[PDB]
C-alpha cells in the first residue's frame, strides 16, 4: 500500500524476470552459480548466472556491485546485467560464461606434461594487465589465487584471461594461506597493492613448476607459524637489511620467539627453483624473484612487471593463451 | 585515494546520468499540472534540506549526503512525486549511499529513529504527523531505487576537483571554506544532473573569488575549458541565492506539500 498503483503495475508488467529470460534449471556449476542460455534464441552464447546469497543487498554486496558496474577491461570479468526479483528480494548477476580456470588447468598438468612455456608467459601477462587496471583505479583484489583466474573457452574470446572473485570466504572460515604475503601472516591490518602482487608471484611459480610454491598442511586468526615456516624454507629467513620495517609488524616478537634464522641458512629461492628445473639465470626467474620479494616496499608493481624483458624474449605472449592449439582441458561438471 | 577516482569519462555517471535539460523539463510537466515551477523548485530545496538533516543526525560525511541527494534527484527526474512518497524515498537514499562505502549498514532501529527524530524536531512546520514508515517499506523502496538507477551507484562530486584546484592556486586557506559551502548549495538545484562535477567546482570557486574579492582571472584564463558553460553554472548559482532570499521555507512548505499529486490506491 501507500505507493502509486499505476506506477507499480506498469513496472511489474515491464520488469525482466530471470526465469522468463533464461534456462538454467539443473545447470548449477558452483551463493549459487549456473550455466545459462537464453530462451529467445537471439544468441547461442553461454552465460554465467549468480544468485547472491542472502536477501536484499548487504554492504559488501552493494559496494561490490557498485564497482563491477564501472569496471571495464578485457582481463577483468564483466557484469552484463543485474536482475532484481522483488517477490523474494533476491539479486542475480549475469556474466559471459568462462569454461576454464587456472585451478583446474594446473590440476591437469600436476597429474602425471608440464604447462607449455608460451602459455605460462601469456597467462602471467594478462593477469598483470588485469590487476594493473584494477590497481590504477585503486581497487584491490585481496584474494588472488588460481581458482579466481578464469580462462575463456571456444568463442570470440578464445584463451583470454578474466580475473574474477568466485565468492570464496575471506579472513571460523575455510581458506588457504598459500598465496598470502608474509606481512599479512605477521599481522598487517591493511590490504595493499603489494599483497596482490605477492599472490601473483606465487601463481607464476606454480605455473612454472606445477606445484604451489608455499604449500603447507578452517581457522580464525591471521598468524600461521607453519605457513611462515614454509616461506622461510623456500625463501630463506630475511636479513634486517632486506626488510627493515619487519620490526614494525605486530607479530614480530612472536616471530623472534618461535624462529631462529640459523634454521634456514641453507635455504633460498634459487635453490628451490633449480630443484624444479627452472634455471636461475633465466629471465623468468629474475622476474619471479622481484614479485616474490619479502619486503612489500621492495616488490615491483604490475606496470613495471609488464615492462619486464621476459615478455620481450621469445616466445612473445599471445591474446589466446592456448596459441591456436586444441584445448585438452575438460569442461565444467554440473552439480 | 578513492576507488574509480580517475574514471569519470568512462563512468556510468557521465555516460548514463548526465541528462539533457529539455528531456528533464519535459518529464517534469507531469507534476507541473499540480505545482507551479516555483513551487517545484521550492520542494527541491526542501528535500535537499531533509536529506542533509538526516545525514547530520547519522554523523555521515558530506560525500555520502551528496551521493544520497543525487540518488533522490535521479528518481524524480524520471518519475512523478506521486509515484513514491518522497518522505520515504529520502531516508532510503541515505541508507543506500551509506552502504556504498566501508562503515555503512546503518542499523534498522537507527535509520528509523533518525528519520523520526529529524522530522519531529527540525521539520514540525511541514510534518505535524509522526514518521509513519517502517524498515520493510525502506527495503521495498530500496529495490525500486536500485532498479531505476540500473544499479549505477558510484557518484562523482565537485569536492575532490575543487580541492585540487585551490591547492594549485595556493589559496586553500582563503577560498576553500566558502567554495565548499557553495558546492553544498548547488545541490539545491538541477546542476549535478546537467554538468560534470569539475565544471561545477570551477563555477563555485569563481563565485567564491568574487565574494572575497580575489583576482584569479589569469589562473582561469590558463584553463582549457568551455568557459561559456561555466558562466551558465555561475548564473544558476547567483539565481539560487536570490531564490533563497525570497523563499520562506517554514511558512510556505506545508501548503506546497498539500498540492503535490496524490498516489492512486488499488481497486
Ligand atoms: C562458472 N563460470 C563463470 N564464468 C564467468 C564468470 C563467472 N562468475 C561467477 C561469479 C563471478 N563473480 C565475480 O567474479 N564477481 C566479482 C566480484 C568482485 C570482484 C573484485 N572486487 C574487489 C573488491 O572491490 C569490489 C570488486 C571481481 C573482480 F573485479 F575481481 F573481478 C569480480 C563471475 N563464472
Ligand atoms: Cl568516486
Ligand atoms: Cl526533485
Amino acid at each position: 500500500d501507500k505507493m502509486d498503483y499505476d506506477f507499480k503495475v506498469k513496472l511489474s508488467s515491464e520488469r525482466e524476470r530471470v526465469e522468463d529470460l533464461f534456462e538454467y534449471e539443473g545447470c548449477k556449476v558452483g551463493g549459487h552459480v549456473y550455466k545459462a542460455k537464453r530462451k529467445d534464441g537471439k544468441d547461442d552464447k553461454d552465460y554465467a548466472l549468480k544468485q547472491i546469497e542472502g536477501t536484499g543487498i548487504s554492504m559488501s554486496a552493494c559496494r561490490e556491485i557498485a564497482l563491477l558496474r564501472e569496471l571495464k577491461h578485457p582481463n577483468v570479468i564483466s557484469l552484463q546485467k543485474v536482475f532484481l526479483s522483488h517477490a523474494d528480494r533476491k539479486v542475480w548477476l549475469l556474466f559471459d560464461y568462462a569454461e576454464h580456470d587456472l585451478w583446474h588447468i594446473i590440476k591437469f598438468h600436476r597429474a602425471s606434461v608440464q604447462l607449455p612455456r608460451g602459455m605460462v608467459k601469456s597467462l602471467l601477462y594478462q593477469i598483470l594487465d588485469g590487476i594493473h587496471y584494477l590497481h590504477a583505479n585503486w581497487v584491490l583484489h585481496r584474494d588472488l589465487k588460481p581458482a579466481n583466474i578464469l580462462v575463456m573457452g571456444e568463442g570470440p574470446e578464445r584463451g583470454r584471461v578474466k580475473i574474477a572473485d568466485m565468492g570464496f570466504a575471506r579472513l571460523p572460515v575455510v581458506v588457504t594461506f598459500w598465496y598470502r604475503a608474509p606481512e599479512l601472516l605477521l599481522g598487517a591490518r591493511h590490504y595493499t597493492k603489494a599483497i596482490d602482487i605477492w599472490a601473483i608471484g606465487c601463481i607464476f611459480a606454480e605455473l612454472l613448476t606445477s606445484e604451489p610454491i608455499f604449500h603447507c598442511r578452517k581457522t580464525s586468526n591471521p598468524y600461521h607459524h607453519d605457513q611462515l615456516d614454509r616461506i622461510f624454507n623456500v625463501m630463506g629467513f630475511p636479513a634486517d637489511k632486506d626488510w627493515e620495517d619487519i620490526k614494525k609488524m605486530p607479530e614480530h616478537s612472536t616471530l623472534m620467539k618461535d624462529f631462529r634464522r640459523n634454521t634456514y641458512t641453507n635455504c633460498s629461492l634459487i635453490k628451490y627453483m633449480e630443484k624444479h628445473k627452472v634455471k636461475p639465470d633465466s629471465k623468468a626467474f629474475h622476474l619471479l624473484q622481484k614479485l616474490l620479494t619479502m619486503d612489500p616496499i621492495k616488490r615491483i608493481t604490475s606496470e613495471q612487471a609488464m615492462q619486464d624483458p621476459y615478455f620481450l624474449e621469445d616466445p612473445l605472449p599471445t591474446s589466446d593463451v592456448f596459441a591456436g592449439c586444441q584445448i585438452p582441458y575438460p569442461k565444467r561438471e554440473f552439480l | 585515494d578513492k576507488a574509480m577516482a580517475g574514471n569519470f569519462w568512462q563512468s556510468s555517471h557521465y555516460l548514463q546520468w548526465i541528462l539533457d535539460k529539455q528531456d528533464l523539463l519535459k518529464e517534469r510537466q507531469k507534476d507541473l499540472k499540480f505545482l507551479s515551477e516555483e513551487e517545484y523548485w521550492k520542494l527541491q530545496i526542501f528535500f535537499t534540506n531533509v536529506i542533509q538533516a538526516l545525514g547530520e543526525h547519522l554523523k555521515l560525511r558530506q560525500q555520502v549526503i551528496a551521493t544520497a541527494t543525487v540518488y533522490f534527484k535521479r528518481f524524480y527526474a524520471r518519475y512523478s512525486l506521486k509515484s513514491i512518497d518522497p518522505v520515504l524515498m529520502a531516508p532510503t537514499c541515505v541508507f543506500l549511499a551509506s552502504k556504498v562505502e566501508e562503515f555503512g549498514v546503518v542499523s534498522n532501529t537507527r535509520l528509523i529513529a533518525a528519520a523520526t527524530s529529524v522530522l519531529k524536531t527540525r521539520f514540525s512546520y511541514a510534518f505535524p504527523k509522526e514518521f509513519p514508515y517502517r524498515m520493510n517499506h525502506i527495503l521495498e523502496c530500496e529495490f525500486y531505487l536500485l532498479e531505476l538507477m540500473d544499479c549505477c551507484l558510484i557518484v562523482y562530486h565537485p569536492y575532490r576537483p575543487l580541492l585540487q584546484y585551490v591547492q594549485d592556486m595556493g589559496q586553500e586557506d582563503m577560498l576553500l571554506p566558502l567554495a565548499w559551502r557553495i558546492v553544498n548549495d548547488t545541490y539545491r538545484t538541477d546542476l549535478c544532473l546537467l554538468y560534470p562535477p569539475f565544471m561545477i567546482a570551477l563555477a563555485c570557486l569563481h563565485v567564491a573569488c568574487v565574494v572575497q574579492q580575489k583576482d584569479a582571472r589569469q589562473w582561469f584564463a590558463e584553463l582549457s575549458v568551455d568557459m561559456e558553460k561555466i558562466l551558465e553554472i555561475i548564473r544558476v548559482i547567483l539565481k539560487l541565492y536570490e531564490q533563497w532570499k525570497n523563499f520562506d521555507e517554514r511558512k510556505e512548505m506545508a501548503t506546497i506539500l498539500s498540492k503535490m499529486p496524490k498516489p492512486k490506491p488499488p481497486p
